[PDB]
């Protein structure tokens, strides 16, 4: 495990032993990953952990990540007998101990219920969502441990990071990613093998690797999702490449508002190096490699390469003109590899299988799964993974349990506020990167989110343009004052102050954000402006005349006294700046909004009667 | 290496950074808000858009080809130009009358040639900064956020207290925690003033205390500095002279001047004194490497970065304030006049002089600095052509100086003057000359008697901290904040570039070689003033020198 | 004066590539970034203040304020805010009368704007100070900040 790759095996081979008894064994499992924490997660480990020693009872207890059903309360997993309990409280926690792990009995209450037939289904490997899914890099679901190398060990981790060292050269390494068509997971879709082409090639004798943590997206997590339940996959995956393009030192860019993905991506660093995976040498090949976490202050933009570079080094996430690509000259003007997450976790799943097995997933040009969280008002939400063929509706109802009791499909946002909206059209179409590009879309980060009808098109574009305004550097002219403008412009749309003119405005300036903008931020800032106007363009129309098709605007919202529901006091009469009072004294009284500037002052003196 | 520009054969030349310059070099301009100064980079106004290929790309950051096509004016590219320039417009603060840059500015000249009638977006409320704490005035309701002044004060002056703050709509150039800039450590050298493009970044206006001052019933005495008369016809778009001077004081005397007096008379009393106080020094090796305290903001950034070295500064004041301080305590008292009756008009190239005159340790010797500037505004206000003045000179018993006094106004004129005075009083056998680098020069200085020494010359503000740690040996440092020393002050007519530097200093020296006088000691009126009313140590200290004190932050 | 800013300092070594983990460190220790600590760090490891202040400002996770005994995070992500964010804000402003961003003048709350929690199946979603409420509303989010007032009103 030190210096020598016998050792490694035997280690390895102890460490499995020790994992098929533990699997054979009664052992609970955790999901302490975001999504269930908020839940109480860590407050039912504690009870698990406080009930174990009360009764002093070598049953394992241990921390997993994600298991893809975040909506579906905390996790726990019994080994022996695989029951996947679900929606679990610290109040029946006992209940659990005694029941199931010395009894056996299965709890049928806590149980998972699929929404296409309701009923609960013992473990969720023989369950609908499970089978449509295909897992690749989500692995070990529910019986992974995330804070010990151990198990990742035991898993048969690390052996292709072994095999890579010890028997292919670092020119093969490239070679099979390039032939594995792997494609950069980021958003981007650039080939992998390229890239890493690119960065060898560069004349000089220090480089680095950087893994990129952001999600490129204010609503996606699943980058910290890989990156909590499996750090030690993203780290073998930046090993790899950091032998395959010549590189010494490997930084891990994690936001600082992830404590737990930055905690474990930095124990899993230090295990590492106590294990001798990380240090001045590995496996006694000579190679030298060593991994720091450096902690994102928190800036969209920084999801940038030049602007990550730049933030990396302490200075403003300010990008500048790409040439040079950092791929020639990056971190203090050396050659720099930037990859993502899940690019990197793809790379010791390439290595350990070949390239033919690999493209077996996937399509011709886009081989290999992906993984995605979806959000929005839905039976089944979380992290999921499928192959690039799967369309958006076989994830929206065939693994998210389609739409929960009084709500329906208006449109999807796949990529965020770089991303594309898409209507009832584009959901029979898919999920390939090249398929997309000519469709007026793209894959994104991962990122999905339904967009059901009690939502506003025009409130959506207001949204992502105010967090794209927020967001920009302010370097260059078009994105720092363009956006700021189209924000303007939509807030007047969403308060029906807005009229054709501001329509063109709009259009025309939305155009020239997207050509002039310096870097990517600006120039996909205006996407959900124009996904929008191309899509649904009516709505706007409709805003201009004067009406939401929906009724989230609170512009107009109406506000109404409803005569069987007043009183008939007559107080409301010369109690209001419009006088538009109208109302029968001694009887219910009506009120007429023909004066009225819907100003908010109905709600006074009334017994609830005024509705806004 | 041809390129097809809009579909006609153009020869650009072989080894070109982007597509831009080397059509700007061939004589083609493509509209642009970059390259604003020679501190500017490309990459932020997005103004240069080109289509090659079917594609609109910004012409700064393309390297050109064999055979590229490209379309520099199309549809397309005019409304997206047009609405970048809208963009800018709609929140900039649209006040020219009253700004600086009224008539050199780049945006206000392309709001002229664009045709930008409305406003058509929102002129959206920002958080913006006015301050006036300081001669250097700062207003970001007017800055363009190009970051010439950040990378002047930081790489050309190695001070660095304005920064870009914040992010995207809000982004902001000001000092931390948006302190006033007369309570940081910025040493008013008024170099960003010089680089900024637009009204941002000011010079506080005096004129109407003058015009006040001018107008009660109390004697006006002004005095101009060496570099004023070197480039102040920049404004009036006509050739040098070196009767500039000799103009400038009878438009004094018509606009009702009582006395006007040549700062490089106290240049040549600075000289003297300063020559005298490093040769005891050098006798006595004592408080070594002297160094000059003649440039305010280098004394200022000595206070604040070297409160070390206080005691190896200079004791002899400023020029400025040493001919002020004879002005008032000794000429007030020989003209049978109050001290208070004295109005003393300081005319000079720096915006660190405003600050100088305002220390508490020179309180009311000077009462108000004008700069080049102020000085050619009060010119061009009368419509006076001053192609056509008839010269007069100075007035006694201040108006003639050596020419080496008069050289203060370049990098390297004290230094030159002490060493004129040194070799008067004892000679110079050689002097060895050496340009360590681009602004630094070292003079090895052997005297008759043994006891050679090694000075330097300093000019341009950040060149000082690597020459201060690498070197030990020089016996003194002549330090000048501005490139060129001050005639490229802060205070200086705008555009202030080298090449315009270079100029002014070639006027300069023009000047100075039809002078008569050779040494501060062949000025007979500074002997006669020194036999006068100098004569003890007592006097010539408290007339000629100052002290200093550290400054910090708490 | 500042032995733990030296602490942390010497511990990163005033190297200047460590400049955001050291104000991170420096934050957390002093809940925001105060002037004084700013322009010490800056003597101390050779940045002018400008430059210092330019990085924590435009770096969201900084503050140049004191964030109050109870810090409130509204997450505004995209299902967040379809789910009724701004409800939420909307209802903290009209109980406590703050905008994001601000803090009361009694520094008894403080409110921020962040992105996704990885809890949307909550949303809308709010933290107050570690503890996560979901699927609120307005007469949630007023309940729950009445509560607080009342119980810190119990306790002075
Ligand atoms: C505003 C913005 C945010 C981005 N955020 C991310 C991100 O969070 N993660 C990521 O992998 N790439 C992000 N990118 C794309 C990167 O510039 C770059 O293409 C990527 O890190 C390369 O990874 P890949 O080769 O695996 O695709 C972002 C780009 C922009 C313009
Ligand atoms: S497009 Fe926006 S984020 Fe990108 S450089 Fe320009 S201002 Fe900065
Ligand atoms: S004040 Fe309200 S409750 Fe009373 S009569 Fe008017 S509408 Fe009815
Ligand atoms: S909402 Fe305001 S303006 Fe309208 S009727 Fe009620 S009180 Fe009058
Ligand atoms: S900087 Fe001054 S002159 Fe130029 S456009 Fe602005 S107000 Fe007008
Ligand atoms: S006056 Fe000089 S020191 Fe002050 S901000 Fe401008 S360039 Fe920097
Ligand atoms: S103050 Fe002047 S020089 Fe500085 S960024 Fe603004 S416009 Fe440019
Ligand atoms: S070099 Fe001359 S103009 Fe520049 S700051 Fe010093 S005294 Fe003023
Ligand atoms: S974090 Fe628990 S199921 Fe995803
Ligand atoms: S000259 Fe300004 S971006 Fe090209
Ligand atoms: S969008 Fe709010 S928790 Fe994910
Ligand atoms: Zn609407």
């Amino acid at each position: 495990m030190f210096k020598n790759a016998k050792e490694f095996v035997q280690y390895a081979n102890k460490l499995k032993t020790l994992r098929e008894k533990k699997l054979n064994g009664v052992s609970i499992y955790v999901c302490v990953g975001t999504g269930c924490t908020a839940k109480g997660a860590l407050k039912v480990y504690s009870a698990f952990e406080e009930e174990l020693k009360k009764r002093n009872l070598k049953v394992t207890l241990n921390r997993t990540g994600c298991c893809g059903r975040c909506s579906s309360g905390p996790l726990v997993k019994i080994m022996p007998y695989r029951f996947f309990y679900s929606n679990v409280a610290p109040e029946d926690v006992p209940e659990i101990v005694d029941r199931t792990v010395l009894k056996g009995e299965p709890i049928e209450r806590l149980f998972l219920t699929d929404p296409l037939t309701g009923e609960k289904v013992p473990r969720i490997e023989d369950t609908t969502l499970f089978k449509n899914q295909d897992f690749y890099i989500m692995e070990a679901i529910g019986e992974s441990e995330c804070d010990s190398i151990e198990d990742y060990i035991a898993r048969s981790g690390y052996e292709s990071l072994v095999k890579a060292l010890t028997s292919m050269t670092p020119e093969e390494i490239i070679e099979t990613v390039k032939a594995s068509g792997l494609r950069g997971r980021g958003g981007g879709g650039f080939p992998t093998g390229l890239k890493w082409e690119f960065t060898r090639k560069a004349q000089g004798d220090i480089k680095f690797v950087v893994c990129n943590g952001d999600e490129g997206d204010p609503g996606a997590f699943m980058n910290r999702t890989l990156l909590e339940r499996d750090p030690h996959l993203v780290l073998e995956g930046m090993i790899i490449a950091g032998y395959a393009v010549g590189a010494q030192k490997g930084y891990a860019y994690i936001r600082a508002e992830y404590p737990f993905a930055v905690k474990m991506f930095k124990k899993a660093i230090e295990d590492a190096r106590k294990l001798g995976l990380l240090g001045e040498n590995i496996l006694g090949t000579g190679f030298s490699f060593d991994l720091e976490v450096k902690e994102g202050a928190g800036a969209f933009v920084c999801g940038e390469e030049t602007a990550l570079l730049a933030s990396i080094e302490g200075k403003r996430g300010m990008p500048r003109p790409k040439p040079p690509f950092p791929a020639q000259s990056g971190l203090w003007g050396k050659p720099t590899l930037i990859n993502n997450v899940e690019t990197y976790a793809n790379i010791p799943r390439i290595l350990r299988d070949g390239v033919e097995n690999y493209r077996k997933r996937g399509t011709e040009n886009s081989p290999g799964t992906k993984m995605f969280s979806v959000a929005g008002p839905l039976k089944a939400t979380g992290i999921i993974e499928v192959e690039f063929g799967t369309t958006l509706r076989d994830i929206i109802y065939n693994i998210c349990g389609g739409f929960v009791e009084g709500e329906e499909f208006k449109a999807v946002q796949i990529g965020g506020p770089s991303g594309a909206c898409l209507s009832e059209d584009f959901i029979d179409m898919p999920l390939d990167y090249d398929t997309l590009k000519k469709a007026d879309a793209m894959v994104g980060s991962g990122g999905i989110v339904v967009i059901t009808k009690k939502t506003c098109m025009v409130e959506v574009a207001r949204f992502f343009l105010d967090f794209t305004k927020r967001e920009s550097c302010g370097k260059c002219v078009p994105c720092r004052e363009g956006t700021m403008q189209a924000y303007n412009i939509l807030e007047k749309f969403t308060h029906g102050k807005a009229t054709y003119e501001d329509l063109k405005t709009l259009e025309h300036l939305s155009k020239t954000i997207k050509t002039a903008s310096l870097c990517g931020l600006g120039k996909t800032a205006p996407n959900p402006i124009l996904s929008t106007l191309k899509l649904f363009r009516e709505e706007y129309i409709a805003h201009i005349e004067g009406e939401c098709p929906s009724g989230m605007c609170t512009a107009f919202k109406k506000y109404v006294i409803n005569p069987d529901i007043c009183k008939g006091c007559g107080l409301c009469a010369r109690s209001c700046p419009q006088n538009a009072i109208t109302g029968e004294r001694g009887k219910p009284y009506t009120i007429d909004q023909e004066k009225c500037v819907k100003c908010g002052l109905c709600a006074s003196k009334c017994p609830f009667k005024a509705i806004e | 290496m041809k390129i097809y520009v809009d579909g006609r054969e153009v020869i650009i030349n072989d080894n070109e950074r982007n597509l831009l310059e080397a059509l700007k070099n061939v004589g083609i301009e493509i509209p642009n808000l970059c390259y604003l100064s020679e501190a500017s980079i490309y990459g932020a106004c997005r103004m240069c858009l080109v289509e090659i290929n079917g594609q609109i790309t910004t012409s700064c950051t393309l390297k050109p080809y064999e055979g590229m096509k490209v379309k520099t004016n199309t549809p397309e590219i005019y409304e997206m130009r047009r609405n970048i320039l809208e963009l800018i417009l709609a929140t900039h603060n649209r006040d020219c009358t009253t700004c600086d840059r009224n008539g050199s500015c780049k945006l206000q000249k392309y709001a002229e040639d664009f045709g930008i009638r409305k406003i058509r977006f929102e002129a959206l409320k920002k958080e913006h900064v006015r301050d006036e704490s300081a001669p250097v005035v700062r207003d970001t309701s007017k800055c363009i956020l190009c970051g010439d002044c950040v990378r002047v004060c930081e790489e050309i002056q190695g001070v660095g207290v304005i920064e870009f703050a914040k992010r995207g709509f809000e982004s902001v150039v000001t000092t931390a925690f948006d302190t006033p800039l007369i309570e940081t450590e910025c040493v008013l050298c008024g170099q960003c003033v010089a680089y900024c493009p637009t009204g941002a970044l000011s010079i506080r206006n005096d004129i109407d205390k003058l015009i006040e001052a001018l107008e009660s019933d109390k004697i006006v005495i002004g005095m101009i500095a060496p570099a004023v008369r070197a480039a102040i016809q920049e404004e009036f778009g006509i050739d040098e002279d070196v009767a500039m001077a000799e103009k400038l004081v009878s438009f004094l005397k018509t606009i009702g001047f009582d006395k006007v007096f040549d700062v490089s008379f106290g240049a040549d009393l600075v000289a003297y004194e300063e020559a005298h106080e490093f040769y005891e020094r050098l006798k006595k090796g004592e408080r070594l490497p002297q160094f000059t305290s003649c440039c305010p903001a280098w004394v200022k950034h000595a206070e604040h970065t070297y409160p070390q070295y206080l005691q190896n500064l200079s004791s002899v004041k400023s020029p400025q304030q040493a001919l002020g301080t004879v002005i008032k305590k000794i000429y007030a008292r020989k003209l049978g006049v109050p001290e208070e009756k004295i109005f003393l008009v300081s005319f000079m190239p720096c915006t660190a002089k405003k600050f100088e005159a305002e220390r508490e340790e020179h309180e009311g010797i000077v009462d108000i600095v004008l700069t080049t500037r102020e000085l050619a505004q009060l010119i061009k206000m009368s419509r006076i052509d001053i192609n056509r003045v008839e010269p007069q000179p100075f007035d006694r018993p201040y108006g003639v100086s050596s020419q080496a006094g008069l050289g203060f106004g370049k990098a390297g004129g004290v230094f030159s003057c002490v060493l004129s005075v040194l070799n008067e009083e004892i000679g110079i056998e050689k002097v060895d000359v050496k340009s360590p680098e681009d602004g630094i020069r070292v003079a090895e200085v052997t005297l008759k008697d043994g006891t050679s020494f090694k000075g330097a010359v300093i000019y341009g503000l950040g060149k000082v901290k690597k020459f201060l740690e690498e070197r030990k040996d020089v016996e003194i440092i002549e330090v000048m904040a501005c490139n060129y020393g001050c005639v490229g002050g802060g205070g200086q007519p705008y555009p202030n570039d080298s090449r315009i530097r270079e100029h002014r200093a070639k006027v300069l020296r023009d000047t100075m070689g039809i002078k008569s006088l050779l040494t501060p000691v062949e000025n007979l009126f500074l002997m006669k003033l020194y036999e006068e009313d100098l004569k003890d140590e007592h006097t010539r200290h408290e007339i000629l020198h100052t002290t200093y004190r550290p400054r910090r932050r708490y | 004066h500042f032995e733990k800013v030296e602490e942390i300092l010497k511990k990163y070594g005033y190297k200047r590539e460590n400049l955001i983990k050291i104000l991170l460190e420096i934050q957390e220790i002093y809940r925001y970034l105060p002037e004084d600590v700013i322009n010490y760090v800056s003597t101390a490891m050779g940045i002018p203040p400008a430059k210092i202040y330019g990085v924590a400002t435009f770096y969201a996770q900084f503050s140049l304020k004191p964030k109050g005994k109870y810090t409130i995070m509204v997450c505004d992500g995209t299902a967040c805010h379809m789910a009724g964010s701004p409800e939420v804000l909307k209802a903290i402003e009209e109980e406590t009368g703050l905008t994001p961003g601000n803090v009361t003048e009694d520094l008894m709350f403080s409110l921020d704007q962040v992105g996704c929690l990885g809890a949307c199946a909550l949303a809308p979603v709010m933290v107050i100070n570690g503890e996560v409420y979901g699927n609120l509303t307005a007469d949630k989010v007023k309940e729950i900040l009445r509560k607080i007032k009342e119980k810190e009103r119990e306790s002075a």
